[PDB]
């Protein structure tokens, strides 16, 4: 949830 | 022991004991994950657990480089940053390993939030309710998430400082404490030094402190003076100018009773607003709003000075939206406690007008509903006080309605209420079995890269990995956690998702032009590439990149590595989407069929995403629709490139990949199958004239240009 990473 | 009265007690000894109990509770509570994670070899490196957000490695690199005393020119090292600097001081002062310090700092400082919560509650003579509120606020879902052990990031003090500023305003409203004239500004400075984005909150809070003062203290000089000092503290004056002004006006107001004439202080307010204006004032607020609240794509405001790029905002986990249940649990670990917390906040407001000054943080947290979950943080402690107030209210009812309750039994009732309502946060902690950023194996691969490559080299990767690679490998990256706009991401997207001839042309051209742009400041690097090789559009240049007879007039200044880890597989479509966007256009080019899923058991295979794999291994079933496969590729060695290409249908277009070494399936289209990633990683097929294999592992491959 609280990550400065990619998703989708 | 329990028959006694705790509610009326507000002594300094009692409040110190309560602060100690709550702080120890906060630390203890964020110790469970350490206990859990320590039992998995996968989470260690250098004999310690690893950091737990991507961004911590940015400050971790910065801390390391401050310890070492240097970085390279234009690796974008957080050298001198606040969290890096505090890490460096603590490292130089303490006996514990670097990794242990970086693991536990958040666990310590985020727990300081307990202090202002129960001191604010105490200013209202509610210290015990403050104690309960601090227990809730210290471990509430979203606040825990960004401050657990290993969350080595700037969140760990990002509400403590604003809550201390709030406490400062309260003490001013109740006791007219002259020491506010000093602390309000100093804290703003610390906040601005620790988290420059805090500017926006500061601007809002200071702004409100003025309007509040125009209403409730329209005649008290001390409020106007402290406003001038705080606006100065918001400005860009050098630290010595700021502190000089603050101490000067502080002494003159503290020790003069003829004091400062009112006209002089309105003059000071004007001088202040001028200084803050010169410092850029309000612009950072509108920019942050532009990115998070209005989610604009072109945020730098360059029409035709740049190309058009995919918008990264809808791609970051922190900024993803959230439904009301999750909003409320993020804030209060439970809907019930959230409702009661909100009631409590209303009642507290309509009893202590000064709690009005908490509205900015509250507002910021609620702004999460538009701006992404990462903002709910700001509503946790405010709302926690609200819940505290609700409890004070409730038992108050029970006496203003003459309910016969012992002290021992009222206290048993309070302990039970607080424990039962704090339960959801503990459950969340227990279930929030978060894992390390990377696995020991990946950190090991990147450290071996460190000992193999040079400090001035680049590794092209996706931006998710920029901070860990620069930490573990001590190299340069094209994009990272804070440099990840569309215009930035395009190059790594292209290198990783296009075919190899143009992927290597783009890896060389992008690394070289980035390095040049450090000396030349191109508003758009792709546009610089275009307008150098005398091309008319982005599409024109990129398609001209397809030539095996391509002249390379930019000389080679370093090696260029490409990092291709297994964990990128599942975000390949998202990575691909960036170079799938016509820079002349903003327009999407191909459709991108992709997903990775795990077989369930062992007659019709189902996979997580409901995709039925044919018994035949010849068709899929998405949403009730059966779609034919072009080929079933059964891959037994990612490193050996030993796989079995089973022809099915030359006329069809979808590929099914089986990863034996992971027991996983991939469903993709022709365009993604030929991408540099799927080919060089999964199938181990690379043009040996274009790349050299540097590291070959089932979990990751590192290639070098030549
Ligand atoms: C190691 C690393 O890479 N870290 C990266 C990461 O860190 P970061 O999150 O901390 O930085 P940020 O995203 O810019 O913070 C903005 C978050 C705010 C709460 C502050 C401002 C947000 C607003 C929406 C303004 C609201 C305005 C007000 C006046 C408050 C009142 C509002 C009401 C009442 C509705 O992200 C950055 C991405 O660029 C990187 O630069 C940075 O490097
Ligand atoms: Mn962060
Ligand atoms: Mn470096
Ligand atoms: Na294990």
């Amino acid at each position: 949830g609280d990550q400065a990473a990619t998703f989708g | 022991e329990l028959q006694q009265n705790f509610t009326d007690n507000n002594s300094i000894k009692y409040t110190a004991i309560l602060i100690l109990i709550a702080f120890a509770f906060s630390v203890l509570a964020r110790l469970y994950w350490v206990a859990w994670a320590s039992e998995f070899y996968e989470f260690f490196f250098n004999d310690q657990l690893m950091i737990t957000t991507n961004d911590g490695y940015a400050f971790a690199e910065g801390a390391r480089d401050m310890i070492a005393g240097f970085h390279q020119p234009n690796d974008l090292s957080y050298f001198g940053s606040s969290l890096s600097t505090l890490t460096y001081w603590l490292y130089s002062i303490l006996p514990f390993s670097f990794e242990s310090i970086i693991l536990y700092m958040s666990t310590f400082f985020a727990s300081l939030i307990v202090v202002p919560i129960i001191l604010i509650a105490r200013e209202y003579k509610l210290t015990t309710y403050g104690f309960i509120a601090a227990l809730l606020g210290s471990i509430a879902n979203s606040y825990y998430n960004r401050t657990m052990s290993g969350y080595y990031d700037t969140d760990m003090l990002v509400l403590v400082l604003p809550m201390l500023i709030l406490l400062t305003f309260i003490r001013l409203t109740i006791n007219k404490d002259i020491f506010t004239l000093l602390l309000s500004p100093v804290f703003i400075m610390i906040y601005l030094w620790w988290y420059p984005s805090s500017y926006s909150l500061n601007f809002a809070m200071i702004g409100l402190f003025g309007l509040y003062t125009l209403v409730f203290h329209r005649k008290e000089k001390i409020f106007y003076l402290t406003i001038a000092l705080m606006i100065i503290a918001l400005s860009m004056l050098a630290w010595q100018y700021k502190l000089a002004l603050i101490v000067l006006l502080f002494a003159i107001f503290a020790f003069k009773e003829e004091k400062i004439n009112f006209y002089m202080i309105w003059a000071l307010i004007f001088i202040s607003i001028l200084i803050l204006h010169l410092s850029g004032g309000l612009d950072p607020v509108l920019y942050q709003l532009k990115f998070y609240v209005f989610k604009a794509s072109d945020v730098q405001n360059l029409k035709d000075a740049a190309f058009m790029y995919f918008n990264v905002n809808e791609t970051i986990m922190e900024v993803n939206t959230i439904d009301p249940e999750v909003f409320m649990q993020r804030i209060s670990s439970s809907v019930l406690v959230f409702i009661l917390s909100f009631i409590g906040f209303i009642l507290l407001l309509k009893d202590h007008k000064s709690m009005l000054l908490a509205l900015p943080m509250l507002a910021l947290g609620f702004m999460a509903l538009r701006a992404g979950l990462r903002f709910t943080i700001y509503a946790v402690p405010v709302m926690a006080l609200g819940f505290g107030y609700f409890l004070y209210a409730f038992f108050n009812f029970l006496e203003k309605k003459q309910i016969k309750l012992s002290l021992r039994n009222k206290n048993i009732l309070l302990i039970l209420i607080a424990f039962f309502s704090i339960s959801p946060a503990l459950m969340h902690i227990y279930y929030y079995k978060s894992s390390t950023v990377f696995t020991s194996y990946e950190a090991s691969i990147l450290n071996d890269l460190k000992n193999k490559a040079q400090r001035e080299d680049y590794v092209v990767a996706w931006w998710d990995y920029g901070y860990p690679i620069r930490y573990y490998s001590d190299v340069k990256t094209l994009i990272d956690g804070g440099k990840h706009l569309g215009k930035d991401n395009f190059f790594s997207s292209f290198v990783l998702s296009k075919e190899q001839i143009p992927a290597a042309n783009m890896a060389r051209l992008s690394v070289e032009y980035t390095e040049k742009s450090f000396k030349e400041n191109y508003p758009d690097v792709l546009k610089a590439m275009v307008k150098d090789y005398q091309k008319t559009s982005a599409k024109d240049f990129l398609e001209s990149l397809n030539d095996p007879n391509f002249k390379i007039d930019t000389p080679k200044t370093r090696d260029v590595y490409i990092y291709m880890p297994y964990r990128m597989l599942r975000i390949m479509p998202v990575v691909a989407q960036f170079a799938n966007t016509n820079p002349d256009n903003g327009e999407q080019e191909k459709s991108l069929f992709f997903s990775q899923a795990n077989p369930l058991d062992q007659g019709s295979i189902t996979l997580d995403n409901g995709v039925e794999i044919s018994n035949d291994y010849r068709s899929l079933k998405i949403e009730g629709n059966s779609i034919p496969l072009k080929a079933f590729v059964d891959i037994e060695s990612i490193t050996n490139g030993k796989f079995y290409y089973n022809e099915i249908d030359s006329k069809a277009q979808i590929y099914l990949l089986y990863l034996r070494e992971y027991k996983s399936y991939v469903i993709l289209d022709e365009s993604l199958y030929n991408s540099s990633y799927i080919q060089m990683f999964l199938l181990n097929q690379y043009d040996q004239d274009l790349f050299e294999q540097i590291t070959n592992d089932t979990r990751a491959k590192i290639y070098r240009l030549k």
